[PDB]
């Protein structure tokens, strides 16, 4: 049946796109959401843009011929681009998490260092880090089936288990902290039924990113181990769980603010 | 004693009279007579340009006699000026005090002023010989907030403070030409009549006097309104005034007849009336609110004819260009809006 | 003093000329009626004429 | 015009009993919350108690409280205050002042030295 | 026209280096706290300043820039010229707590900006200034409290009050009751958007600035997490 996933995955697709481009439009248009906490959700916004633009239409074509029929160069290109916008996006959302408890235990502190040119600068540090994916997908021989795309390490105990902590488990662990002490500042306000709205939010979006990224991290790292012993199905599945991620982001950060919410209504 | 007891009589007795002479005067209202001219219609003005570069809310705008540029102050110690048609700004002047309360533009455009918390009125030189904007002079005879100030030439303003008195100031000197006293609470504005022989002020005490610059005295004072005034504008034809208060309303004054003409308040507005403008023929009354959006009301038959709205807060000035082409509009969400 | 200075600038308003409100009200009307058509807002003009 | 005439009574034996009226003339009475204000000889105007646009709310001060009672007649636009048990403290000049916006809660100024919204005020002595 | 180009150039460079200077300006006035000090004569708010119209006072605490605004240019009405603080952080009130005779009055003012249109956000910093004579005012037992607040009788001190190690429960009951009063008018309106922050004092409290550095600590904090919705 694979008409009926081909019609499943291209919705979800266009769907990402959508959100993703209806975002980034009310933020250019509005003028009243050029703030400094925004910048994180544009580039959040970009990157879940590029997976959905790029990365899910190839996927699906992929999965429908069974096969990789567009050659070596554009398998690397694909794995690069599947690689570096999943990073970008983890990333933004640590950025965007940081960027939330400085405001939270320093309110006033931060309020001196909060400055547009900050919030850019480390946009760009992460999506350089994001970038530095593309290294060893182009250098790993330097430094294989002609049917199946996949990168030339995905067979490498240290290497898989080093990205996959630096890539998810540190920031995973690093954002449970921050949100922590940020539902501890709530609660100390409420004690002044009021924890309901922050323990909600913030229970969503740790859920969302650690349910949609954790199974592919341990099928990472548990293909590193096996060595090739494992299913492409279950593969496949991880993978598009790591897309569901982005296609959901958009409904997660933006839609929590009442200008983005009004801009929206709006439009 | 009884000297006090007997003063008081006569002045209760002469304001009696005063009274009388006031309701003798009355053939009809001027609802009844403009029963025979045709509505307005419907006025539909539309936001034109958006000057948007304050940091803090607004507090008072003032239009050039061009009709092109205009000058506005917002509480971050402020004081912009901007080209209308471009939306360009020319100036940005830091003021001392960060708590302004009014800004004035020259007839000729050669000076801006301000003043506010300070107590002090300063005036600057926008065209100074090297190009900058320096305080050219600091009027400093006040003893309470600037609430109001109109520039007459180049050499003299007429000001108004929170000391419920008004001043005529010789910039040149620096001094009080004339002082007008009479109000008993704080004066909040002050128009100009079109000859510039005689103007208008509201203060906190529901009254309204008519000044004459030359002789310094109140020749009249016209008692309506509930609570304070907060604007005074005078009618194109100088024969007339309209303010605005607390109480919900505005009030249309005739100078001649010495009598209220025409109430302008609808039973669904409980807000306080900040600004009044009106139109180059007086045909539309223009004013602002605190429920954050402007009312169009038809100056001779008091029905509503329109209503101006796109501002998040309160509608703190309001101001209709010399030629009367258009309208602008500020509030304490920091933006001013020209519509038309 | 102060119920003095009272009364006589009670006294100098109680001695100017009133006309009847009619006649002010007619006033009032000429004027509108006359530069009705000078007034831009109450009588919107064309795009081409409109500087904003 | 907006106008506040006071009718209170003079001189009472102590622990007596006085009744002041204020008819107020040139507002809407009902859109106001009125207070009632005094000045003792050689002192300061100190606020004595105010009444709410419905009379729901009432407040009175510290020292007189359980003594006086404020009540107001909106038909009438009228103000009351009924003074029981006088103490020779109570000697003053009484005001009956309207606080300066209507629809509000708070009534800023009302006990400034030169109030636009205020009356002339009654004399109350109380003395053996 | 060529002249027409070059003139609109001017102008589109002339509003861009005033945008680059606006932009300079609004990062030190978002990093900066205005504060608005009003109290009473006897109030003690002189002291408090430990650094015409109005009067400016700047103090830093932990590298974060506070300015103070005293207004004593002005008469006793204040109902227009208060509007013009509905921006600021906090309002610092100072209260003399020794003196009952004008402490109604204090309530009184207090209430009028807490149930302000234009002040219904702003949060107050209370500082009670004068402790060490009002606890020499109940040691001597001369002047009573219930002469004027005839409801202390039936006041009992808080279980959560703590009390200075060394000081008379007497004078605990009197401190409490005082800070209950001001309490009483914030806590019977304040829907969650502004809060009182009691503080007693003395003109020997060196601990004064830093007080009201946690107390803005708090303030910013609930607006920050009430931006983000998550209060
Ligand atoms: N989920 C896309 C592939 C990836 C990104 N980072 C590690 N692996």
């Amino acid at each position: 049946q694979l008409m009926p996933l081909v019609v499943v995955l291209s919705t979800i697709c266009l769907v990402t796109v959508g959100l993703n481009l209806l975002v980034l439009y009310a933020v250019r248009s509005e003028r009243k959401l050029h703030t400094v906490g925004n910048l994180y959700i544009v580039s959040l916004s970009v990157a879940d843009l590029i997976v959905g633009a790029v990365v899910m239409p190839m996927n699906i074509l992929y999965l429908l011929m069974s096969k990789w029929s567009l050659g070596r160069p554009l398998c690397l290109f694909w794995l690069s681009m599947d690689y570096v916008a999943s990073t970008a996006s983890i990333f933004s959302v640590f950025i965007l998490c940081i960027d939330r408890y400085r405001s939270v235990q320093q309110p006033l502190r931060y309020l001196k260092y909060r400055t547009k040119t900050r919030a850019s600068a480390t946009i760009l540090g992460a999506w350089f880090l994001s970038f530095l994916w593309v290294i060893p997908i182009l250098g790993w021989n330097h430094f294989r089936r002609e049917d199946k795309c996949e990168t030339d390490f995905y067979d490498v105990t240290w290497f898989k288990v080093m990205t996959a902590i630096i890539n998810f488990y540190l920031p995973t662990l690093l954002m449970l902290w921050f949100y922590a002490k940020i539902y501890k500042a709530v609660r100390q306000h409420c004690q002044h039924n009021r924890e309901r709205k922050a323990a909600k939010q913030l229970g969503f979006i740790m859920a969302a990113f650690i349910l949609c990224w954790i199974p592919y991290f341990i099928f990472f790292m548990v293909i590193a181990f096996c060595k090739n012993c494992c299913n492409e199905h279950l593969h496949m599945f991880t993978i598009w769980l790591g897309y569901i991620n982005s296609t959901l982001n958009p409904l997660i950060y933006p839609l929590c603010n009442e200008n983005f919410k009004k801009t929206f209504k709006r439009i | 004693q009884s000297e006090l007891d007997q003063l008081r009589q006569e002045a209760e007795q002469l304001k009696n009279q005063i009274r009388d002479a006031r309701k003798a005067c009355a053939d009809a209202t001027l609802s009844q007579i403009t029963n025979n001219i045709d509505p307005v219609g419907r006025i539909q003005m539309r936001t034109r340009r958006t000057l948007r570069g304050h940091l803090a809310k607004i507090y008072a705008m003032h239009w050039g006699t061009d009709s092109r540029l205009l000058v506005s102050a917002s509480q971050d110690g402020k004081l912009i000026i901007w080209d209308s048609y471009t939306t360009n700004k020319v100036h940005a002047i830091p003021l001392r005090s960060s708590w302004v309360m009014t800004c004035a533009y020259a007839p000729s455009g050669n000076y801006v002023a301000c003043g506010g918390l300070d107590n002090i009125c300063s005036i600057y030189n926008l065209k100074t010989r090297e190009g900058n904007v320096r305080v050219s002079r600091e009027l400093a005879g006040h003893t309470g907030y600037l609430s109001c100030c109109r520039f007459l030439d180049d050499n003299q303003i007429v000001t108004s403070s929170g000391d419920t008195t008004c001043a005529l100031w010789d910039i040149e000197t620096g001094q009080q030409t004339t002082t007008f006293t009479g109000h008993t609470g704080d004066v909040m504005s002050l128009s100009l009549a079109p000859d510039t022989r005689l103007f208008v002020s509201g203060a906190c005490d529901a009254s309204a006097k008519l000044w004459d610059v030359r002789e310094g005295m109140c020749r009249q004072t016209f008692t309506g309104h509930e609570s304070d005034i907060n604007a005074i504008c005078f009618f194109p034809n100088g024969n007339a005034f309209a303010t605005g208060s607390d109480d919900a309303t505005c009030r249309l004054f005739d100078l001649r007849a010495d009598q209220e003409l025409m109430t302008y308040s609808h039973d669904n507005i409980i807000c306080g009336i900040t600004s009044v403008s009106f139109s180059k023929s007086g045909r539309l009354l223009l004013a602002g609110y605190d429920d954050f959006n402007c009312n169009v009301w038809d100056a001779l038959k008091a029905d509503r004819a329109g209503v101006l709205a796109g501002h998040d807060n309160r509608v703190s000035c309001l101001g209709v260009t010399d030629d009367g082409m258009a309208v602008a509009t500020g509030s304490w969400d920091s933006f001013l809006k020209i519509w038309n | 003093a102060q119920a003095r200075k009272l009364v006589e600038q009670l006294k100098m308003e109680a001695n100017i000329d009133r006309i009847k409100v009619s006649k002010a009200a007619a006033d009032l009307m000429a004027y509108c009626e006359a530069h009705a058509k000078e007034d831009p807002l109450l009588t919107p003009v064309p795009a081409s004429e409109n500087p904003f | 015009q907006v106008q506040l005439q006071e009718s209170g009574g003079g001189l009472v034996q102590p622990g007596g009993s006085l009744r002041l009226s204020c008819a107020a003339s040139g507002f809407t009475f009902s859109n106001y919350k009125m207070n009632w204000v005094r000045q003792a000889p050689g002192k300061g105007l100190e606020w004595v108690s105010d009444i709410s646009q419905s009379g729901a709310s009432i407040s009175y001060t510290g020292s007189v409280k359980g003594r006086f009672t404020i009540s107001r007649d909106n038909a009438k636009n009228t103000l009351y205050l009924q003074m029981n048990s006088l103490k020779p403290e109570d000697t003053a000049v009484y005001y009956c002042a309207r606080c300066p916006a209507p629809f509000t809660r708070d009534c800023f100024d009302v006990t400034s030295t030169t109030y636009a919204y205020r009356g002339q005020g009654t004399q109350v002595t109380v003395s053996s | 026209t060529e002249d027409q180009r070059n003139e609109e150039k001017a102008q589109r460079e002339a509003n861009k280096k005033i945008e680059k200077q606006l932009q300079k300006d609004k990062q030190v006035y978002r990093a900066t706290h205005r504060l608005l000090l009003l109290g009473a004569d006897n109030s003690g708010k002189s002291t408090i300043v430990k650094q015409s119209g109005i009067f400016e006072t700047k103090f830093q605490v932990d590298k974060v820039n506070f300015h103070m605004f005293d207004v004593g240019g002005q008469r006793d009405e204040r109902r227009k010229w208060i509007q013009c603080f509905n921006d600021v952080t906090a309002i610092i009130f100072v209260v003399d707590s020794s003196d009952y005779n004008r402490l109604q009055e204090a309530l009184n003012l207090f209430k009028s900006i807490w149930n302000n249109r234009w002040l219904r956000t702003i949060s107050v910093i209370l500082f009670l200034n004068k402790q060490d004579l009002l606890a020499e005012k109940v040691l001597a037992g001369k002047s009573k409290i219930e002469d004027y607040f005839p409801e202390f009788a039936r006041y009992t001190t808080p279980e959560d009050a703590t009390p200075e190690p060394g000081e008379d429960p007497r004078v605990t009951r009197a401190k409490y009751f005082i800070r209950d009063e001001f309490l009483r008018i914030s806590t019977a309106s304040g829907d969650g958007r502004h809060y009182c922050y009691p503080h007693f004092t003395c003109a020997v409290d060196t601990e004064n600035a830093r007080r009201i550095f946690n107390d803005c600590r708090d303030i910013i904090q609930r607006m920050h997490l009430r931006q983000y919705e998550l209060l």
